[PDB]
C-alpha cells in the first residue's frame, strides 16, 4: 500500500512568515512525500532566533524530511550541520519540479557547505529552473553529474563552482565507483550512481 | 524575505574615498545584523564590516580598520560602507548580507540573505 501525504512548503499557509524550516516548525513535516512550495535551509535554523521565539534546531531532525520525494517548487541548502558528510536526509527525493523557483531563476541551490558529496541518490529529474552549487569547499561528485538527463525545460543550465578542486577530489580516492555509467555519481558507492554500467 | 541590492561601486583613484549603500525590501521590520563582504578575483570571500540590528555594535576587519565606516538607516531601510583611503588591494567585489537576529557576524557562513553584489575597482 503506497501512500502520499502533502505539505506545505517554507513561506505558504502553516509556514506563512517563515524564513526556514526550523525547530519549532520541523515536527509538522513528519511523514510528509510532496512538498507544495519550497524549502529553505537557512543558518537561523542552527543558531535559533529569539525575536521568533525559535529556538536552534537539533540536527538529527533533519531525518524527518527522508520521507520527501518530491518537492514542487525550490530547494534551497544555505547551512547544514559540519558532521553530516553528505544530504541523506534528501536521500529520497526523486523529483524537484521548480515551479517557483529562488531569485526567479535556481530549483536547487547548494550554497556554502562542508558536506564531501551531494548524495541525492534518488534524484532523477529537476523539471524546471536552474541548479547553483558553489561554495562548498570539501565537495566533490557535483561536476560528474549529467544534467540534461535531469531536466525538464529549454533553457535549464548549472552554476558549479568555487567547490573542492577536481584534482585534489581525483587526487584522493573521491570519484564515481568503477560500476557507474559516464552520467555521473552523487558519491562514492554504486547506490549513487545515476545508472549503473 | 528580504532582498538586499549593492549600489554606490565602479571606479576609483589610489588615495580616494567612496560610499556604498546596501538597499532592504521585503519583510525589513525584524531584527537583522547587516556585514559587508568582499571577494577579489582568485581569492575567496573575505569579512569586512559588520552592524548589528540597533547599530551600537560594529566591527572591522584588520585590514580596514581605520578607514571603513559602517553605518545603517533602519528607517530607510539601508546600510552605509564609507571607504576612505583606498588601496589597489580593496579592488574586489563588495557584498552585502544580512542575519536574522540581532549581532553581526564575521563569517559568511551565518548570514541567511546575499545580495547580487558590486564591482570595486582601484587604479593607480
Ligand atoms: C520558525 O518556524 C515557526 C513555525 O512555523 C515560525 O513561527 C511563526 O512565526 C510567525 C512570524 O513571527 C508568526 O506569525 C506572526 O504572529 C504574530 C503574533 O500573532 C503576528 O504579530 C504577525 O502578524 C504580522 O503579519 C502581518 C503580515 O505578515 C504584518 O504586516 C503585521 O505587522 C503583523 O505583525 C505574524 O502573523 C507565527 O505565529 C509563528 N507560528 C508559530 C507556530 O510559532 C517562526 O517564525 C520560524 N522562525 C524562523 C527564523 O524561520
Ligand atoms: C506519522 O505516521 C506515523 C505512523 O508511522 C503515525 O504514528 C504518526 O501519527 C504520523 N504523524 C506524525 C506527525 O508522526
Ligand atoms: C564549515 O566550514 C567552515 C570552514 O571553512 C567553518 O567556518 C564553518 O563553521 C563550518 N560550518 C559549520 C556549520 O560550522
Amino acid at each position: 500500500l503506497e501512500e502520499k501525504k502533502v505539505c506545505n512548503g517554507i513561506g505558504i499557509g502553516e509556514f506563512k512568515d517563515s524564513l526556514s524550516i526550523n525547530a519549532t516548525n520541523i515536527k509538522h513535516f513528519k511523514n510528509c512525500t510532496s512538498i507544495s512550495g519550497d524549502l529553505h535551509i537557512l543558518p537561523v535554523a542552527f543558531r535559533g532566533d529569539s525575536f521568533t521565539h525559535t529556538p536552534p534546531l537539533d540536527p538529527q531532525e533533519l531525518d524527518i524530511l527522508k520521507t520527501v520525494k518530491e518537492i514542487t517548487g525550490f530547494l534551497l541548502i544555505q547551512a547544514w550541520p559540519e558532521n553530516r558528510t553528505d544530504l541523506h536526509a534528501f536521500e529520497n527525493l526523486e523529483i524537484i519540479r521548480g515551479r517557483t523557483k529562488q531569485h526567479g531563476q535556481f530549483s536547487l541551490a547548494v550554497v556554502s557547505l562542508n558536506i564531501t558529496s551531494l548524495g541525492l541518490r534518488s534524484l532523477k529529474e529537476i523539471s524546471d529552473g536552474d541548479v547553483i552549487i558553489s561554495g562548498n569547499k570539501n565537495l566533490c561528485y557535483a561536476n560528474t553529474i549529467n544534467w540534461k538527463k535531469l531536466f525538464g525545460t529549454s533553457g535549464q543550465k548549472t552554476k558549479i563552482i568555487s567547490n573542492r578542486g577536481e584534482n585534489s577530489c581525483k587526487a584522493t580516492g573521491q570519484v564515481c565507483h568503477a560500476l557507474c555509467s559516464p552520467e555521473g555519481c552523487w558519491g562514492p558507492e554504486p547506490r549513487d550512481c545515476v545508472s549503473c554500467r | 524575505q528580504v532582498k538586499l541590492e549593492e549600489s554606490g561601486g565602479g571606479s576609483v583613484q589610489t588615495g580616494g574615498s567612496l560610499r556604498l549603500t546596501c538597499a532592504a525590501s521585503g519583510r525589513t521590520s525584524r531584527s537583522y545584523g547587516m556585514g559587508w563582504f568582499r571577494q577579489a578575483p582568485g581569492k575567496e570571500r573575505e569579512f569586512v564590516s559588520g552592524i548589528s540590528w540597533r547599530g551600537d555594535s560594529t566591527g572591522y576587519a584588520d585590514s580596514v580598520k581605520g578607514r571603513f565606516t559602517i553605518s545603517r538607516d533602519n528607517a530607510k531601510n539601508t546600510v552605509d560602507l564609507q571607504m576612505n583611503s583606498l588601496k589597489p588591494e580593496d579592488t574586489a567585489i563588495y557584498y552585502c548580507a544580512a542575519a536574522a537576529g540581532s549581532a553581526w557576524y564575521g563569517t559568511l557562513y551565518e548570514y541567511d540573505y546575499w545580495g547580487q553584489g558590486t564591482q570595486v575597482t582601484v587604479s593607480s
